RNA sequence: CCUACUUCACAAAGCGCCUUCCCCCGUAAAUGAUAUCAUCUCAACUUAGUAUUAUACCCACACACCCAAGAACAGGGUU
């Protein structure tokens, strides 16, 4: 099956070798232990987190403000836990869920700071030469949430 | 991180100088690379209105290579505006006249057709040969890999490589060759 | 030359050659046979 | 390989001739390409392969002598033309615009003064259709016309 | 002080001198200012990254338009790192 | 320069990406009329002339002098 | 452009005078393989074969009056 070395003999992209599973698992355990030790020793400053709230993913950090385009049925000043945290990251490490991180790992907490209405949005329908003209004004409810803290735990 | 606001903004939106070597390169691939860099589409902070384009310095544009018979078939058309002022010039003739025109036109055609295009083209520096002005050279920051890997000639192949390649067939001894 | 869409050798010395992109019937003996595609 | 030497008196002497490398990957094949498993794995720039079927002055060698299939002889001939036009065989010469993948001789193509409408565009050929069956390493087929 | 920068709150002059003083208090030699990255040196919009090295070890690097500005701001970054008031520091706990 | 590792259960991916410093050896020591005006500015800043011409009072008054500021 | 001639007359004109500079490619060849002859070659290669127009022209940053400059403006002169 040997083919002499030509331009088309081998694929242009470099060939890739699957690492031996034993060494792969050893390296995985080493990295996980190192990061867990960093968490235990608190070797991180600000934490950010990608959190799935409402229908969207928000890149979030402590003290951040988030504008949800709907009322939440929460009194202002009420503290909440954001439960669908997809990602949590520090300066030196990041943890990725598949797709969601465990509750034991990350705790993202927010506070309902404001409940408002959006500025009036205009919906205008017009069709030429049809006497078709319609105008509507819609205000969407909104809630401003402040992200108070992001805590991680050594549960890797 | 931990920069002051103005230095941070300056670093983020600073414009970098890239170097492309056009020797034996297709002008189209050179133009693709250069147009990306000139627009700033290589930057994650890109936005059409942020003016985040970079400088591209293409050297050896005299030594570009066209695939196929484009040197003879590709025709550049212009009009002087006056009647009978339609001029059609093959790529070879245009290259002989101006050793920068082909790459310049490729990049111009690849850039977005808006008012920023000529501002971008002001950041494009084309030099027919290896020589580059001293100030431009001092500005240079990075050199982009050539889009096309130049095939080697037999004169360039090492005897070791020739030997490593097998002989494919037995030539009959009784042959003039 | 005579322009023909189909080239036909006429005598034995009429030979086909593809030159400058198109086919030609040349002939030394009877240059009357010269054809161009 | 016999060479003719003059001094008038002229005579032909057989000189050293290379032999096929030992251990072909696929012995008992029609053509050398098939014997060595290179059916669809060589391109115009593979000079090491191409020059093995080339006269010292650049011309191709006859198919009877080479043993190549008809299709493979055609492919090698076209690849050799392209390599010569690209300047990859500077020493196989009879005695300045950089090109490559040139199907036609440079002096035989007319400029495309009137490229047609979008549905009937006159395209500039690139490479050779003879290599259409080469190994495809790209998601999109390589275009023979630009 | 949330969102504020250390030297946006505490106005200082000669951050390089102040950093030298701090490193003396820590019994460390004066840092070596060294040009790590550069761009458009001869143009009207240069970018200079200047890093301060303590025994061939980078302590902090900063950007700027001129080499002097980049060095000054690298000193500011070094001061922030030494004082632990970095941008990515642990947020205040409430 | 990133180390990837699934956790033992395989439900969370851990990425270790420390910040790599620039080697000292990879550094250098610190060194120690309207028409012509617009041409000079255009050459200086690698722009076109059109940017540097003035605008009418209408455009200037349209411009917002107290724009909102974020962060 | 006005020396003459002519219409004319401090000048404008022709009917008068002066000056006007390289090519483009259809083919014809040389050597020569595929196809050991031959073959001008959308084979490599060597000529007729040249546009890569050659040039020439122009190029001084910063009242009033007169003018062969001119609708205004502009331009030239005022030693
Ligand atoms: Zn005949």
């Amino acid at each position: 099956g040997y083919v002499p070395k030509t331009s088309l003999s081998s694929p242009p992209w470099p060939e890739v070798v699957l690492p031996d599973p034993v060494e792969e698992t050893r390296h995985h355990a080493e990295v996980v232990k190192k990061v867990n030790e960093m968490i235990v020793t608190g070797q991180y400053g600000r934490l950010f987190a990608v959190v799935h709230f409402a229908s969207r993913q928000w890149k979030v950090t402590s003290e951040d403000l988030i504008l949800i385009g709907n009322e939440l049925d929460l009194a202002c000043g009420e503290r909440i836990r954001l439960e669908k945290v997809l990602l949590v990251g520090a300066d030196n490490f990041t943890l990725l869920g598949k797709p969601l991180l465990g509750k034991d790992l990350v705790r993202v907490e927010a506070t309902v700071i404001e409940k408002t209405e959006s500025w009036p949005r205009i919906i205008m329908r017009f069709r030429k030469r049809k006497n078709f003209k319609k105008k509507r004004i819609v205000t969407t409810p909104q809630t401003v949430l402040r992200i108070n803290s992001i805590e991680i735990a050594p549960c890797l | 991180s931990s920069f002051s606001r103005a230095p941070q903004q300056w670093a983020t939106f600073a414009r970098i100088w890239y170097l492309l070597d056009g020797k034996m390169q297709p002008p189209g691939k050179l133009a693709a690379m250069a147009s990306i860099r000139l627009q700033g589409l290589h930057k994650p902070v890109y936005h059409a209105l942020s003016d985040c384009g970079d400088h591209v310095v293409i050297m050896n544009t005299r030594h570009i290579a066209f695939s196929g018979n484009k040197w003879e078939q590709k025709v550049y058309s212009s009009h002087t505006g006056y009647p009978g002022g339609f001029r059609q010039v093959t790529a070879a003739q245009l290259h002989l006249r101006d050793p920068v025109a082909i790459v310049k036109l490729a990049i111009y055609g690849m850039l977005p057709k808006n008012l920023h295009r000529r501002t971008m083209m002001e950041r494009l520096h084309l030099f027919p040969d290896e020589y580059i002005p001293e100030d431009i050279l001092k500005n240079l920051v990075e050199e982009l890999p050539q889009p096309r890997k130049i095939p080697k000639r037999l004169d360039e192949y090492t005897q070791e490589e020739i030997d490593a390649f097998p002989r494919l067939w037995t030539p009959p001894e009784d042959y003039r060759l | 030359f005579k322009n023909k869409t189909v080239l036909k050798k006429r005598c034995k010395d009429c030979y086909l050659v593809k030159r400058r992109g198109r086919w030609y019937v040349y002939c030394k003996t009877h240059p009357r046979h010269k054809q161009r595609q | 390989f016999r060479e003719v030497v003059e001094t008038t008196i002229i005579e032909g002497r057989i000189t050293a001739t290379p032999k096929e490398s030992p251990n072909p990957p696929n012995p008992s094949g029609q053509c050398p390409i098939c014997r060595w498993n290179l059916k669809h794995k060589y391109n115009y720039d593979d000079v090491l392969l191409l020059s093995q079927f080339i006269r010292p002055h650049g011309g191709m060698l006859p198919r009877k002598i080479t043993g190549l299939c008809q299709e493979e002889h055609r492919k090698i001939e076209e690849c050799v033309k392209m390599a010569h036009r690209a300047g990859l065989l500077p020493n196989h010469r009879p005695r300045q615009l950089n090109r490559y993948l040139t199907r036609w001789a440079p002096g035989s193509v007319k400029p495309i003064y009137k490229k047609g409408p979008r549905w009937n565009r006159v395209r500039m050929p690139v490479g050779s259709p003879l290599l259409r069956d080469n190994v495809c390493y790209s998601r999109t087929p390589w275009k023979l016309y630009h | 002080m949330t969102g504020k920068e250390l030297f946006e709150m505490w106005k200082i002059i000669n951050p390089m001198g102040l950093l030298v003083e701090e490193l003396k208090k820590r019994n460390v030699s004066a840092p070596e200012s060294r040009l790590t990255r550069q761009s458009g040196g001869t143009t009207a919009l240069p970018l200079y990254f200047v890093g301060l090295y303590c025994d061939k070890k980078l302590i902090a690097e900063g950007p700027g338009e001129t080499v002097l500005v980049a060095e000054e701001e690298a000193a500011r970054v070094a001061l922030r790192k030494l004082y632990g008031f970095t941008e990515n520091r642990r947020p205040w706990n409430y | 320069n990133v180390e990837l590792a699934l956790t033992s259960d395989g439900r969370t991916i851990v990425c270790y990406h420390p910040s790599v410093d620039i080697p000292y050896e990879h550094t250098k020591p610190i060194p120690r009329e309207e028409g012509p005006m617009i041409e000079q500015l255009s050459k200086m800043f690698f722009t076109t002339k059109h940017r540097w011409y003035p605008h009418g009072r209408y455009h200037r008054c349209r411009k917002n002098l107290n724009p909102p500021k974020d962060r």
